[PDB]
């Protein structure tokens, strides 16, 4: 009942900018290793034992803050159903140490090294320590995302990446069809080591506050070229097919004379002989008709792409000069090849753009056709194994490698046109890939609201480290964390990406800003207005407004806020040193206005939005959303029903809904070993426990969701089903094989209410109400589900100690969506018998008002640390690594909540 | 929107060549026709200047200039057209910029009047006032990102020194005719010289601003000084004397708008550098500036001649402001305001250069002074005053907000201990005693409560008095 504290240590997470995954057709090889050789560990620097573990992490669900969280907080690998660790004793996921068998068990020490192996193709995680094997496996995971290596560490620790190559030297041989991590570097990034998801980073001045992170995604190795299935082409376009081969074949033939290629029956890069270079007609024929295949599709992907290409000019193609390679960088044989010359021709800006799209879907197309044949990506070329550097979709291909394909297009482009052809440029159509969600893409800051000021002239700065979209102001300390600031009537901000002010919606104001801009916000209390100067030049609008905001109410005050987007990075500055300040003597010091934290012993604290979705009670005044208790009549128990306030109308907000009940149901600690009425001696010794869900009819049971969710589901998606539910399975065997142990792991334990409905005609609004059961039994561990009163297939088993909440995810459909009914059946025990202890044995259903519906609400306010782990990253050396360090202790007082089990 | 690069390319090239060529050619002239359309013929080449990609006052350079007929186009054509086959020949009747330039630079330091030099005046600077700024960006230095496109040489000799010898040239001319009776040209020099302001350099300050300012300070003493002779002395023949006045504050008002637009772009462009580091002169023309405004604030004629000024000759006193918006890629008082009026937008863009004298112990005396002020007494009544106030000047230790003030004003580097003389507190908190003391007066004119909306009879009578 009472919050409990205690102590703890932060915890950071480190890992490579190395990401791999498994898709339809994706680039990616599939089995991946890498070591983490332990330096120095001190088991205790502080009263809490030091933490240090190694493994995976998905780049999808991965974000550890610092501070607070699951549990006791102090979150790592393995600490939610998004990574899986390794601590030399135990296999962590989901916040629970699983003990797993090495042949001398014991907490990472300094000298030891941890082997992680990766294989997606089971997919499976497996680990040895100082060569021997790790008597567990994590196996049947989600494979929704990217994985990266990881290792989770408190204060005291001294570790060292070993990547292979020249990225530390491995201690131990990877296992057979294992490729090391160094080779899955992209072409475009250099190999590092960094944070996870930082809102904070050190800088020059002082500390830098960072927006999201822009992120990768499984499908983005997919290569997608576009469709050719139309093979329908102009028989005059045809023809020139064939030829459009041969004046290419000359080209590329030509740059590898560039490069000192000369003729032989061989056909090698390093050899330099090549049979193709003599001319387009001596070159064979077999050989030219190798790239007939990809040539049609130069002349079909216009077409595809809807650009417009047809028979301007036939004349042109019959007179045209033609360029012949010089009798001095000469080749064995002795003939000059004549491609076409081209030099009289140019290409329009909008053409321009054509042969960047074509040269994308030829590479799309090349990469696709070697990926059915079994080539992978690999920063290490590798023939007999099919690896590839260029075996990447065609946006993470290198710039140096990009240019090279856009310039052989570009002549492919140019002997259109040099035919005198119309290539006529597709009105470009826009499209907006949404990569992240609609809630990680801006991360306000916002000071304390202990420092709201009603009254006196502030002043403070905000240098725009980056050039995007990033919104600096006054708010008021009611301010919203998810909604965009100045959308609505709580902030006063200055857009500097575009030059607007932003007040209830959006008006032109000032000039867009560049890197190192310094705008700085002044507020004057007195006068009701709001002044920003961009580099010590006061902002004005479209007239000679000299203020961006007049006539504000102070009402309960202003707090200083800032917003970033993805990949913003911005400085912002409160005055605590008044010398540190850049513009405000120039403007705002003569004027009246001081800092604002002028006159403050501490930096001002900042609060800052935290996208980790929470359930929160529904609020008593939700626009769109009731819920509503009903007692318990005598044909019906206690019911919490939930209405929708603004179906049909106008501007009625339908989306997916997660819906818990305030209090969960905990499992015993030990399990057991291997008319109508309830008889008195059975129903005082059981242990099942039931509710049920009546789903109204109007609302589609293709579009609900019944069950269960740990106390650890912060899944806010908006195209949920039950194959996004979190799982994984943790197996354990003996010295060879023979699993004993295969425990299953989840956050989510539901059932569709599309597998409850038949396949009628037609109908599926049925007259008659979806009545969805669940049954709980404590003491061993099983879960089941009831229809109509008829069992379900699906089933389920949980550990013991394990906190369920009842749950219910719908989309709805009507103005009656659902009802939590809280009662009970024939010799069974209601859920309030399981929730509260002084009713454990009363068998009459209750609904307490502790008991309540809450919802899942995307983004939460959370308190900035005042201080940060120092950890120190370099790479030691071609044989050691890259290094992770960090020394310096860090602790904070933790409030937990019981039944939540977060702090 | 910089068309001229990809419009008037080849052959409307020579045609604008033609108009510029023609327009200019009506130097040798001198008729009533051409007296009027000076204002319309000037405006017609100033835009035209801005527009031309070719730099027809620099004929040396233009092998480098691509956006040329010379170089797009073979010698093989521009025979089948006609053409004197050399760019140097194509106007062979303007002058070189560095001959251009050197014709004014002697003819304003000649003390010449508006009538010998209407054409220089009407016609000739407001080409360079637009020729100038369009080869600043396009010549030597220039923020060039040339790293791959550093190959070709710049075609235009346009640097810095060339603008700002042109502004104090045209600062100079004015000055020249400061005095005279007519001049309608002096608004229009006023919006030419905008645009080659913003590259004059700190040394134009001393040279040029302090004096002729200073001459249109003590002018307007001297006029005041009339105007309160006459009031102290009521009469019928006040009223001949009145117009007297009336007509010398309408000159000082054309004289203050023949200015004041290129001191405030001015002064936009140096107070970064007078507050962080501080300047002896800039502190000067403050006290010049603020002397100007304390008599338009305390005698009614110069206000209501600032006003009849700008209406009738519509001055837009808006974009004046907003010009810096503008050039860095960006209803109620539209045609007046006194919140957008010159002489108060002058003040209140040079007041921290005043501020920035007084040290924040002094932070007392000002309201202190003010007081005296509001009470009606002369700036040697308050001078005498603050002598014997002089230990009321604030305590770092008994307040907070002091402590760290003085801390940054100390850290200033041209702030010396011994600056603070008893003399010299005296006078910097006087002179800016009177400042903010006539400047609250117009943002908060307190005029209300005297006459309110009263419907004393309209509402129900205005029938009768119709």
């Amino acid at each position: 009942l009472l919050l409990q504290t205690n102590l703890i240590n932060y915890v950071t997470s480190i890992r490579p900018n190395i990401f791999v995954g498994r898709a339809e057709g994706s680039t990616q090889y599939g089995k991946w290793y890498f070591e983490v050789m332990v330096d120095e560990v001190v088991p205790f620097l502080t009263a809490q034992a030091t933490h240090l573990r190694v493994g995976w992490a998905l780049t999808e669900g991965y974000s550890p803050y610092p501070g607070g969280g699951e549990g006791w907080g102090g979150n790592g690998v393995g600490d939610d159903l998004y990574s899986y660790g390794f601590d030399g004793l135990h296999l962590w996921t989901g916040h629970v140490a699983r003990p797993v068998t090495s042949p001398g068990q014991h907490l990472l020490a300094p000298e030891d090294v941890v082997s992680c192996c990766l294989d997606l193709s089971v997919p499976s995680i497996s680990f040895r320590i100082n060569g021997c094997p790790v008597q567990g496996v994590f196996e049947a995971f989600n494979l929704d995302g990217l994985f990266f290596p990881v290792v989770s560490f408190s204060a005291g620790v001294k570790v060292r990446f070993l990547l292979g190559g020249r990225h530390g030297e491995f201690k131990f041989l990877p296992p057979p069809g294992y490729a090391p991590c160094h080779e899955a570097v992209l072409p475009r990034e250099r190999l590092r080591l960094e944070p996870i998801k930082e809102y904070r980073r050190e800088g020059p001045r002082g500390p830098h506050l960072v927006g999201p992170s822009r992120c990768l995604s499984h499908t983005d190795f997919v290569p997608c070229p576009v469709d050719t299935v139309q093979i329908v082409l102009p028989p005059h376009l045809e023809r020139i097919r064939e030829k459009l081969a041969e004046n290419i074949h000359e080209l590329w033939a030509l740059t590898r004379i560039e490069q000192g290629w000369t003729y032989g029956p061989v056909r090698d890069d390093n050899k330099r002989l090549h049979p193709c270079l003599v001319n387009f007609h001596s070159l064979p024929e077999p050989e030219r008709n190798y790239n007939l295949q990809m040539s049609g599709e130069t002349l079909k992907t216009l077409l595809a792409l809807g650009c417009h290409v047809g028979m301007a000019d036939e004349k042109a193609e019959d007179n045209l000069k033609k360029t012949k390679l010089p009798k001095t960088y000469m080749m064995s044989n002795g003939y000059k090849p004549a491609p076409l010359d081209l030099s009289h021709v140019r290409l329009t800006p909008a053409q321009t753009t054509l042969v960047d799209r074509l040269a994308e879907n030829g590479h799309n197309v090349w990469a696709r056709d070697r990926v059915a044949q079994g080539w992978s990506y690999s920063a290490v070329q590798d023939i007999p194994a099919r690896r590839n550097p260029r075996l990447v979709p065609y946006r993470l291909l290198d710039e140096a490698t990009k240019r090279s394909n856009r310039d052989s297009l570009c002549q492919a482009v140019r002997t259109l046109l040099g035919y005198g052809y119309n290539i006529e440029p597709p009105d470009q159509e826009p499209s907006q890939v949404e990569n992240q969600s609609r809630w990680d893409r801006v991360r306000i800051f916002r000071a304390e609201k202990s420092y709201t000021v009603q009254s006196g002239r502030w002043y403070f700065e905000f240098e725009a480290v980056t050039t995007g979209e990033m919104r600096v102001g006054w708010a008021r300390p009611e301010l919203r964390p998810d909604v965009e600031l100045g959308a609505d009537e709580l902030a006063y901000v200055f857009n500097g990406h575009r030059g607007q002010r932003w007040h209830l919606g959006s008006e032109p104001f000032g000039r867009p800003w560049q890197s190192g801009d310094v705008v700085g916000c002044m507020i004057d209390l007195t006068e009701n207005t709001i002044i920003f100067t961009l580099n010590g030049e006061v902002l004005m609008s479209d007239s000679g407004s000299e203020t961006a905001f007049r006539e504000i109410e102070i009402g309960d005050g202003f707090l200083p806020v800032c917003s970033l987007g993805p990949g913003q990075v911005g400085h912002l500055n409160l005055g605590q040193d008044v010398s540190s300040l850049r513009f405000f003597a120039i403007c705002g010091l003569q004027e009246g206005f001081e800092p604002f934290a002028i006159n403050m012993q501490r930096p001002v604290t900042t609060w800052f939005s935290k996208s980790l979705p929470q359930f929160e009670p529904v609020p008593p005044e939700h626009p769109h959303y009731e819920v509503a208790r009903m007692d318990g009549t005598v044909d019906t128990p206690p019911c919490l029903r939930l209405a929708h306030r603004t179906w049909g109308s106008q501007n009625s907000l339908v989306e997916m809904l997660f819906l818990r009940l305030s209090l969960p149901v905990q499992f015993h600690q030990h399990f057991r070993c291997t008319d109508n009425r309830d008889d008195p001696e059975i129903i005082l010794n059981t242990t099942t426990y039931y509710y049920s869900v009546r789903v109204f009819a109007g609302q589609e049971p293709s579009c609900v969701w019944v069950g269960w969710v740990t106390p650890d589901y912060h899944q806010h998606d908006m195209n949920f089903d039950l194959s996004k539910v979190r799982a994984v399975t943790v197996t354990m065997g003996d010295e060879q094989g023979n699993v004993h142990s295969s425990l299953k792991c989840s956050n989510c334990y539901m059932v569709w209410g599309g597998d409850f409905v038949s396949p009628g005609q037609q109908g599926r609004i049925s007259h008659t109400d979806l009545v969805i059961g669940c049954l709980v039994d404590l003491a061993t561990g099983l879960m089941t589900f009831t229809a109509n009163g008829k069992e379900s297939n699906t089933f389920f088993q949980v550990e013991p100690n394990t906190k369920l909440f009842p749950a219910v995810f719908v989309l709805p459909t009507h103005q009656n969506v659902i009802q939590f009914e809280l009662g009970k059946q024939k010799n069974i025990m209601p859920l309030s018998a399981a929730m509260f202890l002084s009713e454990r044995k009363n068998p009459a259903p209750q609904c307490p008002p502790r008991l309540e519906v809450q919802m899942l609400m995307p983004v939460s306010w959370s308190r900035m640390p005042n201080h940060f782990l120092q950890v120190e990253t370099r790479r030691a050396g071609e044989r050691l690594g890259w290094a992770v360090q960090c020394q310096d202790p860090l602790t904070m007082m933790a409030l937990h909540i019981p039944e939540e089990n977060r702090c | 929107h910089q068309f001229g690069d990809d419009v008037i390319l080849d052959d409307v090239q020579v045609s604008c060549y033609r108009t510029l060529c023609s327009i200019y050619s009506l130097g040798t002239t001198k008729n009533t026709y051409v007296e009027k359309l000076r204002p319309a013929l000037g405006e017609c080449l100033a835009r035209l200047a801005a527009a031309m990609p070719v730099a027809f006052l620099e004929p040396q350079l233009n092998e480098y200039n691509a956006c040329s007929v010379y170089t797009t186009k073979s010698p093989r054509e521009r025979a089948i057209l006609g053409l004197p086959n050399s760019v140097e020949e194509m106007c062979p009747d303007i002058p070189v910029l560095d001959r251009l330039m050197a014709d004014i630079g002697g003819l304003a330091e000649s003390g010449a009047r508006y009538t010998e030099m209407p054409h220089v005046i009407e016609i000739t600077l407001p080409m360079l006032c637009s020729y100038l700024p369009r080869w600043w960006e396009r010549g030597p230095e220039a923020p060039p990102p040339a790293l791959p496109a550093g190959a070709p040489p710049p075609c235009t000799a346009v640097t810095s020194d060339h603008l700002n010898s042109l502004l104090g040239n045209i600062l100079r001319i004015i000055v020249n005719n400061l005095g005279i009776d007519e001049a309608t040209w002096m608004k229009r020099l006023a919006v030419f010289a905008q645009p080659i302001v913003s590259r004059a350099r700190p040394e134009l300050l001393h040279s040029h601003f302090i004096p002729t300012i200073g001459r249109l300070r003590k002018r307007a003493g001297k006029v005041v000084a009339e105007e309160e002779q006459l009031r102290l002395e009521a009469k019928a023949e006040a009223e001949e004397g009145e117009l007297l006045v009336r007509d010398e504050f309408s000159v000082l008002c054309r004289d203050l708008y023949a200015l004041y637009p290129l001191l405030i772009r001015y002064v936009d462009n140096n107070r970064a550098h007078w507050l962080t580091e501080p300047n002896a002169n800039a502190e000067e023309l403050f006290r010049m500036v603020g002397e100007i405004f304390i008599y338009w604030s305390k005698s009614h004629n110069f206000k209501r001649e600032e006003q009849n000024f700008v209406v009738q000759n519509e001055i837009n006193n808006m974009s004046f402001l907003t010009a810096d918006s503008k050039s860095k890629m960006a209803r109620r008082g539209d045609r007046y305001s006194v919140q957008t009026s010159l002489i108060v937008a002058t003040l209140k863009k040079m007041l921290p250069i005043g501020l920035n004298m007084c040290a924040p112990t002094d932070q007392d005396l000002i309201m202190l002074a003010k007081t005296r002020y509001a009470l009606k007494d002369t700036d040697e009544e308050v001078r005498e005053f603050l002598q014997n106030n002089l230990h009321l000047q604030g305590k770092v230790e008994g307040s907070p907000s002091l402590r760290w003030q003085m801390a940054l004003y100390r850290g200033l580097p041209g702030r010396e201990e011994d600056a603070d003389d008893p003399e010299k507190i005296v006078r910097r908190v006087q002179e800016v005693s009177a400042v903010l003391y006539h400047l609250e007066q117009t943002e908060h004119p307190y005029k209300s409560k005297k006459a309110v909306w009263h419907k004393l009879l309209s509402k129900q009578r205005r029938r009768a008095v119709v």
